[PDB]
């Protein structure tokens, strides 16, 4: 458990609509918003809690 | 929770055994109202099987018995005035007996339960029920006139307050707190007011002296009504069920916790009390010899003098205990163990 | 194949023949969905139609399939249908 | 029985060294013995921590819980939403066949779309947290995993042959998971049912949204 | 300390005794002589159901207009008794004239009707009122109307002691299930479960089809409970998400040992059973030895959906090489193995059948003589010598495999209703080294005796038979058995039945003052009655296990812990035994001596698999039979 897995998913790209097509209105339950990427990944992490 | 030890008591006489005979199966585990009664020098007794036995007072012989029965359960004592015998059942049927011959004179099926002692005044004969429909039978055929209904609590006392009359009106108590008093012309309403304190606040048996009503529920107030008007006049918190005493200018009772109490007739003062027979579940006191006779749940009957409530007298009588009240009259002191035997003391 | 016991297959809308007579040209949307269900299947693309399909395969019987289209404008007013009775 | 902070010590040092169990049989002494008291913060962290780091995650997912409901305002809270989702996908894992590499993405959905949901709220409520970027990777994942349980069970509708099962469970992944890889391998799927449901009309137009993405 | 119920009471009551009305209620004043458990303790809550026992059970005998006029309870003064009053007018009873079914039938009129029909003149009965009720629900949920509106109202035509019963119905709208989800399979493939129902997504609802869902998963057994809820789908009117909940449990069991003094050495044997194996639907069994004196292991793979229409695929390995006394050279020396390979198909819900194909190799040496083995010999064509044990046989046979196997059962388990029969049969192909058919009947039925599926009476038989099909005979190797855990308890495993008779022979492989059986080395010089078991060709077993609840055992360990009483009987003999030749030995060739076993039987489905704990005496035994009372197996 906890294994950096998650980190080799695919990166994500859009359905491109065809000439005279329009794809699903996308439901904004599962919507990804973008941020700062200064953050560190995986096991680079300081998972403990923050200190005082 | 603990009860108490009885007492060590130097007797100042020897009260004796004069005879005693046994009666049917007793009542044992159950609870009812069930006592005989001493009608010109005949005593009429009854047990829950349903045996009804007429014994003479003196002799303890029996002269006739009878079985109204099959659970016939008898029950709210034997009442004897005119040459009949009313007894109520814990099942619908009150049966009115001839006293000579012992057949049933007449049945009637009165509403709910008739737990309570009939009572028969100006030819009517009352009976208080679980339910709360007093009802009112005729001596002649025990038809009924009226019926009046006192609310039911959710959690009652099996037990009813059996009537009594004064002037044309009959003071009953209710399971609900709430002493009545009910004009037997046709059963109309006069007054009726509330004697609980803020549950369980049953009412017993009620009496009447000098125009002045008294009243005891379970708990809450032990009080005076005026029976012209049912305006509270004094009160105390000596609440109980067992029935209670009414002499010369005195209050003798037994509180619910089975402390022994003498108060005044006007305002309720304290005389003097008696607490030895603490939580020893006792009958109602009875007045004999210038003595209060009260029987316990372990077969003793303890003797105590009026003037200072200190015990004069105690004696084993029965194994099973006595839990109806004793009865007196005519000299003679009649009582009746759970076991179905009726003791006459002397 | 045929032989083992498949369990019976349905699919799509209870489309019956009662229903169907109800719709009119021209008719609102929110009536024809009253006269015939909510609809099983709808045209996810820019096309605003519905589908209404009852197929059915019984246990070794060949499948039965009844379709029907129901074409609307922008303003959900049935502009056009057709009722395909089998395969 | 000894004062605060030298058990408090103590239980820290051990939580470094990584024994999780004796660690978190020394943290659960403060809290009991010292509620509400200054300490109560830290030592309440740390037990989220400890119960994570151990397989007690319903324990450490019940903590969490009974921590945010008494400050929704602290200057950490963004850290206990990370835990949060992070207890809520260590339970989507697996030992046994983790191990053996065999996916677990038909399994139960529930949890991998609570930890979903559970990120989602972390980087839109606190963008600016360092476990920004953790977040919007696991989001990244989380979506993938959840559009391939959805793929999977329109797979199983394909081969048993319930065409409208098939045609439905494909335009909900169109509707919440267009952008996924699992619906650019679906789509043929719901081409397969409309033809098998003789709906060209259907059919065509779903050809024409693979070719436009092949 | 708290009051007891002294006395129940009821008035009027006059068309049944008070006894008769208070045998029902769960209050009740007195304990039976015969009964200790009977607890008298009065709660308030506890009297409601009551009541409306009372209720029922005078509605049900035609009283239509009864009610409670009031209900008073009492304490006695001192606390410690209740008496409860429960005051009733019965009437008169009424019998029903017919019922009247109106409002929107849903075009199923017959079907409403034939639901309905009632003889003339019936009494009254509310539990029938009841029943029509729910009928006609589950009737429109069959069709896919989830939710139809019914409503019962009853008139009473007092002027001539009858009631008409009018019925209003109103359907309202066919149901589509929309989206089915499963929630707790958390290791299962969402296929393994999906794959069970008959309710497909995206089609009318159905109230039987979504019931035979939770009824098959139920009866798959990977699962400790399942419960479906029909839940409705947020913002449409006739669009409900069927979603069934489920909890997974372990699904076998890894049994390892290693030999001790009890054995020939120390060594390592292992059992392994897997039913769900990862989680993917397929069953997997494992069993290896590999003692000094024997080798054997067996190993078995099956797909229960190899296509998924139902078709079940699978097969069997096994391997066998065992020697009596040594290892290198050895009396009674066999090697043997085989592969069985299996393909199984429903044939309807609740039936399906089997088939395949099945080889085994065998081989023999040092065989020592006996009349049985020697029988089927001299039917094959081979001539062994008796007195002489240097001698070896060996066989390559190819078999024809089918079964039959009906199951019933409630539950995968802890099954309580229902049955199971399994019939399995084999055949030689043509031109295989021996030719013989085998067919074998294997029966359990379940009984409840008890509402409560607590008390359940087990009526479990086996049957068994074969016969060479030419001038053969069945062969020795293959025969049946019977004792041990799972045949018939008491007895020794493999030990019921017919017993090997030996010549008198010389021994190969002697060493002096050793123990063996008749050997002209030991001066042995006759036939022999023996102690070694060697199986026979027919059987027959049965048993009867009193299934009875675990007494004192919390709730927690429900559905773990069963215990039963059992009465045991059972037979195995040989339809070819020539009793002419062996007068001074007994008659194997009449089943008249069967053996019979009882005791006491455990069961744990501990974590690490179920347990079987079995205490019993074998009360008839027959001579040459071996026992212990007492044994155990996982």
């Amino acid at each position: 458990s906890g294994d950096e897995a998650y980190l080799e998913a695919a990166p994500l790209a859009e359905l491109h609509a065809p000439a005279g097509m329009i794809l699903p209105v996308t439901s904004g339950d599962y919507a990804i918003p973008v941020t700062n990427g200064s953050g560190a990944v995986g096991k680079a992490l300081d998972i403990r809690p923050p200190a005082q | 929770v603990k009860m108490s030890p009885l007492p060590t008591v130097e007797n100042q006489f020897t009260p004796t055994t004069a005879w005693s005979t046994s009666v049917g199966s007793g009542i044992g585990n159950f609870y009812s109202n069930l006592h005989p009664a001493l009608a010109d020098n005949v005593v009429y007794a009854a047990d829950r099987a349903g045996l009804v036995k007429a014994l003479n007072a003196d002799d303890g012989k029996e002269i006739w018995s009878v079985s109204l029965a099959e659970p016939a359960l008898l029950s709210g004592g034997v009442t004897v005035s005119g040459g009949h015998v009313y007894i109520g059942s814990e099942k619908a049927q009150v049966y009115a007996l001839n006293t000579s011959d012992g057949t049933v004179a007449w049945q009637t099926k009165v509403a709910g339960e008739a737990l309570s002692r009939p009572v028969v005044s100006d030819g009517l004969v009352l009976i208080h029920t679980s339910n709360g429909q007093l009802q009112a039978l005729n001596e002649a055929d025990g038809a009924v006139k009226w019926t009046v209904n006192l609310d039911m609590p959710s959690l009652s006392l099996r037990g009813e307050s059996a009537p009594t009359t004064a002037f044309g009106a009959a003071v009953v108590g209710g399971d609900n707190g709430r002493v009545s008093a009910v004009l037997m012309e046709q059963g109309q309403m006069i007054w009726q007011q509330r004697i609980s304190q803020a549950l369980s606040d049953v009412d017993t048996t009620p009496v009447v002296v000098n125009g002045v009503v008294f009243a005891l529920a379970y708990n809450g107030n032990l009080t005076a009504l005026d029976l012209r008007s049912g305006q509270i006049m004094w009160k105390r918190e000596l609440g109980s069920v067992n029935d209670f005493i009414v002499d010369g200018n005195r209050i003798y009772l037994v509180d619910q916790n089975d402390r022994v109490m003498a108060l005044t007739i006007d305002g309720g003062v304290t005389l003097w009390t008696q607490s030895d027979l603490l939580h020893r579940l006792l009958t109602s006191p009875v007045l004999y010899n210038g003595n209060l006779v009260v029987g316990d749940s372990e077969g003793y009957l303890h003797w105590i003098n009026v003037e200072d409530g200190r015990f004069v007298a105690q004696q084993k009588v029965d194994s099973s205990g006595f839990q109806t009240e004793p009865v007196a009259a005519d000299g003679k002191l009649l009582i009746q163990a759970k076991d179905g035997t009726v003791y006459s003391i002397t | 194949e045929r032989v083992v016991y498949r369990p019976d297959i349905n699919q799509g809308n209870y489309l019956t023949a009662n229903d169907v007579s109800k719709i009119r040209v021209g008719m609102t949307q929110q009536q024809v969905a009253y006269a015939l269900g909510t609809p099983l299947m709808s045209d996810p693309f820019g096309t605003n139609t519905w589908f209404y399909v009852f197929r059915q395969q019984p246990g070794h019987e060949g499948v039965t399939q009844q379709t029907l289209t129901l074409t609307f404008n922008s303003s959900g007013v049935l502009t056009n249908i057709d009722n395909k009775p089998a395969l | 029985d000894n004062p605060p902070n030298e058990i408090y010590a103590t239980a820290q040092q051990k939580l470094q060294d990584g024994n999780w169990r004796q660690a978190i049989t020394q943290l659960e002494a403060l809290d009991n013995r010292y509620p509400f008291g200054p300490y109560s913060q830290q030592v309440q962290l740390d037990l989220i921590y400890a119960y994570y780091k151990n397989a007690d995650l319903p324990l450490a997912q019940a903590a969490i819980d009974r921590f945010i409901r008494l400050n929704p305002t602290h200057p950490n809270i963004d850290y206990v939403m990370y835990m949060r989702g992070l207890t809520n996908m260590a339970l989507d894992d697996s030992a046994l066949q983790g191990f053996f590499g065999v996916d677990r993405s038909d399994r139960d959905p529930q949890h991998a779309r609570a930890a979903f949901s559970d990120f989602s709220k972390l980087v839109r409520g606190y963008p600016n947290s360092q476990y920004t970027t953790d977040a919007t990777k696991r989001l990244v994942f989380l979506k993938d995993r959840l559009a391939k349980y959805e793929y999977s069970v329109a797979e199983y509708y394909t081969e048993r042959g319930a065409w409208v099962a098939v045609v439905n469970r494909v335009e909900g992944m169109l509707r919440d998971y267009p952008d996924t890889q699992a619906t650019r391998d679906a789509l043929p799927l719901m081409e397969n049912a409309y033809r098998q449901m003789q709906m060209n009309a259907q059919a065509e137009k779903v050809a024409k949204i693979i070719a436009a993405n092949s | 300390v708290s009051a007891e119920i002294q006395q129940i009471n009821i008035v009027g009551n006059h068309a049944f005794t008070t006894d008769e009305l208070i045998s029902h209620f769960q209050l009740r004043d007195e304990v039976p002589w015969w009964n200790v458990v009977g607890d008298r303790k009065y709660q308030k809550q506890k009297l409601a159901g009551d009541l409306e026992t009372l209720r029922s059970y005078y509605l049900d005998r035609g009283y239509a207009r009864f009610n409670i006029d009031s209900t008073q309870v009492s304490l006695t003064p001192d606390k410690k008794g209740i008496y409860v009053t429960v005051n009733i007018t019965e009437g008169d009873q009424y019998k029903l004239s017919g019922v009247e079914v109106s409002g929107n039938l849903a075009g199923h009129s017959a079907e409403i009707e034939q639901l309905t029909k009632i003889e003339p003149g019936e009494l009254y009965n509310g539990t029938k009122v009841t029943k029509m009720e729910d009928d006609i629900k589950k009737l429109l949920g069959r069709y896919g109307y989830a939710y139809p509106r019914v409503q019962s109202m009853p008139e009473i035509n007092d002027a001539d002691k009858t009631v008409k019963l009018r019925v209003n119905v109103d359907a309202g709208n066919r149901f589509y299930v929309r989206k089915i989800r499963f929630e707790g399979n958390d290791t299962s493939k969402d296929a393994v479960l999906r794959r069970e129902m008959r309710q497909m997504e995206g089609a009318w609802l159905g109230s039987d089809l979504v019931d035979q869902g939770k009824e098959r998963l139920n009866r798959l057994g990977f699962f400790e409970t399942v419960d479906t809820d029909t839940q409705r789908v947020p913002g449409s009117p006739d669009q409900v998400d069927v979603v069934y909940k489920v909890k997974e449990r372990n699904t076998g069991s890894f049994n390892f040992g290693i030999g001790y003094g009890t054995e020939s050495g120390v060594s390592f044997q292992a059992g392994v059973q897997q039913d769900n194996w990862l989680g993917t639907g397929y069953a997997v069994g494992i069993n290896g030895t590999k003692n000094d004196y024997q080798t054997y292991a067996e190993l078995s793979v099956t797909n229960p959906y190899f296509t998924v229409d139902g078709v079940s695929l699978g097969g069997r390995l096994f391997y066998n090489d065992f020697q009596a006394d040594d290892a290198d050279l050895s009396d009674y020396t066999n090697k043997s193995y085989g592969t069985d390979v299996t393909l199984g198909f429903p044939i309807n819900e609740y039936n399906s059948l089997r088939a395949g194909l099945g080889y085994v190799h065998n081989s023999l040496s040092n065989m020592q003589p006996q009349v049985a083995m020697w029988r089927y010999l001299y039917s094959m064509g081979e001539h062994p010598s008796t007195s002489d044990q240097d001698n070896s046989f060996k066989t390559d046979d190819f078999t024809f495999n089918y079964g039959w196997t009906y199951n019933k059962l409630d539950r995968g388990y802890f099954p309580t209703d229902g049955s199971r029969v399994n019939l399995t049969g084999k055949v030689t192909i043509p031109g295989s080294d021996n030719e013989y058919y085998k067919v074998t009947l294997d029966t359990a039925t379940y009984v409840p005796i008890d509402d409560d599926h607590k008390w359940v009476v087990l009526g479990r038989t086996r049957w068994g038979y074969g016969d060479g099909l030419g001038g053969k005979e069945m062969p020795f190797y293959e025969n049946f058995y019977a004792g041990g855990s799972s045949t018939v308890r008491g007895f020794q495993s493999n030990t019921i039945g017919p017993k090997a008779v030996y010549f008198p022979h010389q021994a190969s492989n002697y060493d002096p003052d050793y123990d063996y059986e008749c050997a002209t080395q030991d001066g042995a010089k006759d036939l022999c009655k023996s102690d070694d078991a060697v199986g026979g060709n027919a059987m027959a077993v049965a048993s009867l296990e009193f299934i009875t609840p675990t007494p004192f055992i919390s709730d927690k360990y429900a559905n773990s812990v069963r215990t039963s009483f059992f009465w045991d009987m059972g037979t195995v003999w040989d339809t070819n035994w020539d009793s002419s030749q062996y007068s001074g030995y007994p008659d194997y060739s009449d089943p008249s001596n069967i053996r019979m076993s009882a005791g006491i039987a455990l069961q744990w489905m501990s974590p690490l698999g179920p347990l079987v704990f079995s205490y019993a005496q074998p009360f008839k035994k027959y001579d040459g039979d071996k026992a212990e009372q007492f044994q155990f197996n996982i």
